[PDB]
């Protein structure tokens, strides 16, 4: 069960940055993942969803764009878009896993990268 | 004059067991008040009731198509005061999982992609089930190329936290070559 | 939308002292509430899902319990292993909302 997140790291607030999140040691295609955000102020916030090849995806209430999630389980990676970044978007993320879908725990977290902006 | 507002029992209530309550604020005196359900007023009904002087409405039986918007006016000469639509939301059950590729035969290193599906309010618990031994807690089944008679008896498990009620299903897959 | 608050901000006990953490909910989640225990520099990792069940063989001390608005998990014995930072989210349904978190 390895999960290894990438980032580009410090940007400047006008760019843009993605995210990327590989996959071993279990069956990417069946298991729906999403994004978790932490920072040492606010704490721990969930702002991203995506589920099993695609299809319905959910984001938070706090900005209704700004947030790709696209999905690649022939490569089993998973990638997120962000742009017009904002210094409140500095934090570390992890890509984690789901059991029993979208209404299921968290679990599989992963290593995390850090990021500021 | 306030625009009225609503308030209820439950804002989740469940299939088959709960039962609904709705109050609206302004109870002025002297006032008569009348309930819109869906553009339709009074829907005359033993589940439907109103009580306390047409002020508290109820509802029994809650199903999955008692999710309609309700609002609460108040009735005079120059009032026309109606609360701002809220929208139900029942906790049925799950219902009984269909998985999505119904043949009941595959070829020889064909991709097993079975997807389960229920179709409940929140949700379902997914799990699968080969042979009677659990595999995954996930929604969908992915087995790449098969070897020649791992076959057998897959069963989808779904369940809601809801109502606890199970509801599985098994289905046989077989390769010959 | 779900806002989650864990009344102990932070305490301190003995090895062998048993020890509860209090999580409350401000709507109404029925039994979808999990705990992750985070190490100071590691990533989380998930405990007690569906709030009875606990994850991956892990030892029988932790308990969850509660239903409600309100829940709790108890540890009986703690182990000289200091742990610490115990997070609780609801996961019923999306937006996904965690906890302030306990340092212990
Ligand atoms: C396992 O099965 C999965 C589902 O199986 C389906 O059901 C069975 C019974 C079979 O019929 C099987 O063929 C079905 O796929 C399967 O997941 C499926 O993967 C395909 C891609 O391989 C998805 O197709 C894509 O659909 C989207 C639709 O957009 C969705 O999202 C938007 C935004 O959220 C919504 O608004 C929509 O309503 C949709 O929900 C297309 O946009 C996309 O287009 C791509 O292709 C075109 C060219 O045609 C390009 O121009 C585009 O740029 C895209 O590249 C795809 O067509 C399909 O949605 C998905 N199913 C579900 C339910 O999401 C999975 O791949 C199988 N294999 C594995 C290993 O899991
Ligand atoms: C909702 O309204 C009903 C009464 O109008 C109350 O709850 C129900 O009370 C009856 C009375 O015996 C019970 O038979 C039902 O089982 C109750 N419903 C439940 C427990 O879901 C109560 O005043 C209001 N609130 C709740 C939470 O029920
Ligand atoms: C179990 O394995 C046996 C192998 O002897 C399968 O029986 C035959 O398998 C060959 C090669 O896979 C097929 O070409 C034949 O058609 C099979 N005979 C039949 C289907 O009567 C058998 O299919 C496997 N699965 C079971 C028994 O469920
Ligand atoms: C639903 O209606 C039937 C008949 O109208 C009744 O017997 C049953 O008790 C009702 N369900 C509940 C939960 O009251
Ligand atoms: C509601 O008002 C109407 C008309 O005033 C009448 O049916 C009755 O007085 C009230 N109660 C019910 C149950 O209808
Ligand atoms: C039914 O209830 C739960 C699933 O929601 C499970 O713990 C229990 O074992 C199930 N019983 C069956 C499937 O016989």
């Amino acid at each position: 069960v390895q999960l290894q997140e990438s980032g580009p790291g410090l940007v400047k607030p006008g760019g843009s940055l993605s995210l990327s999140c590989a996959a071993s040691g279990f069956v990417f295609s069946s298991y729906d993942m999403s994004w978790v955000r932490q920072t040492p102020e606010r704490g721990l916030e969930w702002v991203a969803y995506i589920s099993s090849g695609g299809g319905i995806t959910y984001a938070p209430s706090t900005v209704k764009g700004r947030f790709t999630v696209s999905r690649d389980n022939a490569k089993n990676t998973l990638y997120l878009q962000m742009n017009s970044l904002t210094s409140e978007d500095t934090a570390v993320y992890y890509c984690a896993a789901h059991y029993f879908g979208s209404s299921g725990p968290f679990a599989y977290w992963g290593q995390g990268t850090l990021v500021t902006v | 004059l306030p625009k009225p507002s609503i308030s209820s029992n439950n804002s989740k209530p469940v299939e088959d067991k709960d039962a609904v309550a709705f109050t609206c604020e302004p109870e002025a005196q002297n006032t008569t008040y009348l309930w819109w359900v869906n553009g339709q007023s009074l829907p005359v009904s033993p589940r439907l009731q109103l009580s306390n002087g047409n002020r508290t409405l109820t509802l029994f039986n809650v199903t999955r198509n008692d999710a309609r918007a309700y609002v609460c006016g108040i009735q005079n000469s120059v009032s026309a005061n109606r609360s701002d639509p809220v929208t139900l939301d029942v906790l049925y059950g799950p219902d009984t999982p269909i998985i999505s590729p119904p043949d009941s035969s595959y070829l020889s290193g064909a991709n097993l992609n079975l997807s389960c599906h229920s179709a409940s309010n929140p949700s379902p618990q997914y799990s699968w089930r080969i042979n009677g031994i659990p595999q995954q807690h996930t929604q969908v089944l992915f087995i790449a190329k098969i070897t020649p008679n791992n076959n057998g008896t897959y069963a989808c498990f779904v369940s809601n936290l809801a109502t606890g009620r199970n509801n599985s299903i098994v289905k046989s897959i077989t390769v010959s070559a | 939308d779900i806002q989650m608050t864990q009344s102990p901000a932070s305490l301190s006990a003995s090895v062998g002292d048993r020890v509860t953490i209090t999580c409350r909910a401000s709507e109404n989640i029925f039994s979808y509430l999990a705990w992750y225990q985070q190490k100071p520099g590691k990533s989380p990792k998930l405990l007690v899902y569906n709030t009875r069940t606990l994850a991956e063989g892990v030892p029988s001390r932790f308990s969850g319990s509660g239903s409600g608005t309100d829940f709790s998990l108890t540890i009986s014995s703690l182990q000289p292993e200091d742990f610490a930072t115990y997070y609780c989210q609801h996961h019923y349904g999306t937006p996904f909302t965690f906890g302030s978190g306990t340092k212990l």
